[PDB]
């Protein structure tokens, strides 16, 4: 097994516990936790054997809670969450305290805002290929588009036919701003293929964009933007 | 751990 | 002849779509059934107009536009197999079908927890077979030699309101799933 | 800071059994396996603030047994009618299926200080996952017990805690389903 | 029914302000009626029955006996609450609170010591039954607190500022 972090991503508001899980390879008893900042930054946090605590700093001790309950998932819980805890954080295993050898999981993006009042779901807009595209370069391009969703938490991918690709796919490095002076954000992904393939109406296709947000206690008129899955449809024409 | 003080059972008869 | 759209599905608990035949003339009316991994046709519609609703699913039709439509909604694992849909031509007596939607209904796995077992056959201790089991839907599986991997597939365990998927390898277990 | 210290112990006949068991304010702090002479805390981590001598335990508990044979011969031996137990279950925790849980069997306001428990799952005894505490004592001249019982909440199984005591006319069961 | 003979004794240590004022209160009980007592207070052996008349008259008229006996307030008491105080008494466990409809109930679970509020809310004083406080056995308390119909407020020694929903 490898290293399996969750959530890939989190957000809370200050004073709010945050917990993360981390699942080590199968057979490894050493576990790390670790964390990075947007600066690159790394800072051991502390680390376990089987149960029991090998090491760990001065401030994982006061504001920080870890256990690794035998069968059970290692976790890794804030106590009164700060904007300055806003990294990310990542667990290794190791299968022998006297190697160095480390294997490290994807890691939960945590984020702490003031309130989770601004936590919006993106709108996702999948946008046909252009006659004019097509015409001159007999490849059909689909763009599919995540708007005003808050904060930038989230997972695109593009399907047909029921099933998930990658081919002829690249998704925006990073979620810009639609409003660089907090803002909501926004994503854009394209999917590129045959303009035969396009043109065929047996083919279905589908942008699903994965958002990370509450789970919770929810006060206000609309509905708790939870973490939730927002998708666009688009058909061959031909 | 220090030790806890206990009443002796008092005999009867 | 009957242009059914799209040839494939694959949807998380929850989500919806809708499926789509066209017709290359008048048709008197049209039905929608669904094969259910024990290939049986279930039916799940009958119109000659207008539309009809029959819990999370609806159909619409129209014979002059030559088109027909099904809705899924809040998908469920119960609603996976291939749809098709068929109609009589007003020309005819026999029916015409679709080339089908096969639909696929992802679950989703709240608490991973990736595991590879191996379990001893109850009655000798010379066989064996390795299972693994209890990750998310994400994962997937491949097939060497006298190695044997199946596909993957998901349990519900209704009493305690739990699923997990699964796959089993035969032929260490350690190298199995490398 | 208001508490209460209680040093119980007794010897019961003709069962032949006798115990020594502390109390804090309602709960057990220890009690001592005579047949073991040891001191068994209520809580693992009670054993580094504090230690008992066993031996004084068991000390107390023979002359206990030998009080015990004064107060028959002068009381003429003058048996004394039984009183049943009030058993009660109850979760230890909100039961969530699929979730780790703990079953609670409650007896209480019953003497002698001696019945037999015994946990059903679907009708059939539990020998795994099950604990008890010994009798505790209350305000009154009646004891006090609990039985736990370690489950995984499912809507398929369902529960029962029988108690068997000289006060009852038969085995007492209260039952418990997720529903 | 079946007959049986119990031989049953509580020493018990009451404190009212820690050291402050310490009583000792000796009780036997033959069967199930309490027979003797010794209370600090009167510093003699009293027979609460005629049963334990024959008892008070022997150990009242061992002098030194009674001398060891009052003395034992601090000897035993005292000296085992200096002791406690150090885990017992200053023990605290934080509640786990959950709201959820059966009449929506308010689960305060897992906490110590037993001194505990739960209230409703503006704050209701109307349709409120609970289950009362409910002994663990395990040194650990639990109450159901349900409104007939939102918020809920917990207030406990273990927690600065209070629970809400
Ligand atoms: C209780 O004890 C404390 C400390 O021994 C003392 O300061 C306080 O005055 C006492 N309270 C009362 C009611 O006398
Ligand atoms: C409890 O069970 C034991 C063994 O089954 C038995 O000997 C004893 O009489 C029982 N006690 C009762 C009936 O309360």
């Amino acid at each position: 097994m490898k290293v399996i972090q969750t959530p890939r991503y989190l957000v809370k508001g200050q004073g709010q516990k945050a917990k993360m899980r981390c699942i080590p390879e199968k057979g490894h008893p050493v576990v790390f936790w670790y964390q990075q900042n947007k600066n690159n930054e790394f800072k051991f946090l502390i680390n376990f054997q089987n149960q029991e605590v090998l090491q760990q700093i001065d401030m994982t001790e006061k504001r920080f809670s870890a256990e690794c309950p035998s069968n059970s998932p290692c976790s890794l819980e804030i106590q009164s969450s700060e904007a300055g805890d806003s990294a990310l954080y990542l667990c290794a295993s190791s299968l022998n305290n006297a190697n160095s050898d480390y294997t490290f999981g994807s890691g939960t993006r945590l984020l702490v805002i003031e309130d989770l009042k601004n936590v919006f779901p993106p709108e996702v807009a999948v946008f046909e290929p252009s006659e004019a595209e097509i015409s001159h370069t007999q490849k059909a391009t689909l763009v599919c588009l995540a708007t005003g969703f808050y904060p930038d938490h989230v997972e695109l991918s593009w399907w047909v036919n029921g099933k998930e690709v990658h081919s002829g796919v690249c998704t925006d490095p990073q979620p810009l701003k639609e409003q660089p002076a907090d803002s909501r954000y926004a994503l854009s992904s394209r999917l590129r293929v045959s303009a035969t393939f396009w043109q065929n109406p047996r083919n279905h296709f589908r942008c699903q964009v994965q958002f990370y947000g509450l789970s919770d206690e929810w006060t206000q008129d609309r509905a708790k933007p939870v973490t939730q899955i927002v998708s666009a449809e688009a058909w061959g024409r031909a | 751990a220090d030790l806890i003080a206990y009443l002796e059972q008092a005999t009867k008869g | 002849q009957v242009e059914q759209s799209p040839s494939a599905l694959s949807l998380h608990e929850g989500t919806g779509s809708a499926l789509r035949c066209n017709f290359t003339t008048t048709m008197r009316a049209v039905q929608w059934f669904r094969k259910n991994s024990r290939g049986s046709l279930i039916n799940l519609f009958y119109l000659a107009s207008g539309t009809k609703e029959n819990g999370r699913l609806k159909s619409a039709f129209d014979s002059k536009e030559r088109y027909s439509t099904l809705h899924i909604r809040d998908a469920q694992l119960e609603d996976s197999g291939t749809y098709f849909c068929a109609a009589e031509p007003s020309s005819g007596q026999k029916l015409v079908f679709g080339q089908g939607t096969i639909l696929k209904v992802y679950l989703h796995i709240q608490n991973p927890d990736p595991a590879v077992y191996q379990l001893r056959d109850s009655k000798s201790s010379d066989k064996s077979v390795c299972l693994f089991t209890d990750f998310d839907s994400q994962t997937n599986v491949s097939q060497d030699s006298d190695v044997y991997i199946t596909d993957k597939c998901v349990l519900d365990m209704r009493s305690m309101d739990f699923k997990s998927n699964s796959a089993v390898a035969w032929s260490a277990c350690a190298n199995a799933f490398n | 800071e208001e508490h209460t210290i209680i040093q119980a112990e007794f010897y019961l006949l003709p069962d032949k059994r006798g115990e020594f068991m502390f109390d804090f304010d309602g709960d057990e702090i220890f009690h001592v396996d005579i047949e073991k002479s040891e001191t068994i805390w209520r809580l693992e981590e009670f054993a580094k603030f504090a230690s008992f001598e066993a031996q004084g335990a068991l000390a107390n508990i023979a002359v206990d047994k030998a009080n015990l044979d004064v107060m028959k011969e002068r009381s003429n031996n003058t048996p004394d009618a039984n009183v049943a137990p009030e058993v009660t279950v109850l979760s230890r925790s909100p039961v969530n299926l699929g979730e780790p849980n703990i079953l609670i069997c409650f007896i209480d306001k019953f003497s002698p200080p001696v019945v037999n428990v015994t946990w059903l799952r679907n009708g059939r005894p539990v020998t795994e996952g099950v604990s008890e505490t010994v009798f505790l004592p209350r305000d009154d001249h009646l004891f006090r017990k609990f039985h736990y019982l370690t489950f995984l909440p499912s809507t398929d199984d369902f529960y029962d805690c029988e108690v068997d005591h000289w006060g009852l006319e038969e085995p007492l069961r209260k039952h418990w389903e997720f529903e | 029914s079946r007959p049986w003979f119990l031989e049953y004794c509580k020493s018990e240590c009451h404190f009212y302000n820690g050291t402050q004022r310490v009583r000792l209160l000796v009780r036997y009980f033959y069967n199930l009626e309490e027979n003797l007592r010794f209370d600090s207070d009167v510093g003699e052996f009293r027979a609460v029955t005629e049963l334990g008349r024959p008892d008070a008259e022997n150990w009242n008229s061992q002098p030194e006996f009674l001398e060891q006996k009052r003395a034992e307030v601090d000897t035993v008491c005292r000296h085992n609450y200096e002791i406690f105080d150090n885990f017992l008494v200053p023990r605290r466990v934080e509640p786990t609170v959950t709201v959820y409809p059966t009449l929506l109930v308010c689960s305060v679970s897992d906490f110590y010591p037993g001194n505990i509020e739960v209230r409703w809310f503006k704050e209701e004083k109307t349709g409120i039954v609970s289950t009362g406080l409910v002994r663990n056995g395990d040194w650990t308390f639990q109450t159901l607190v349900m409104l007939e119909t939102y918020t809920c407020q917990v207030e406990h020694p273990s927690l600065t500022d209070p629970v809400t929903v």
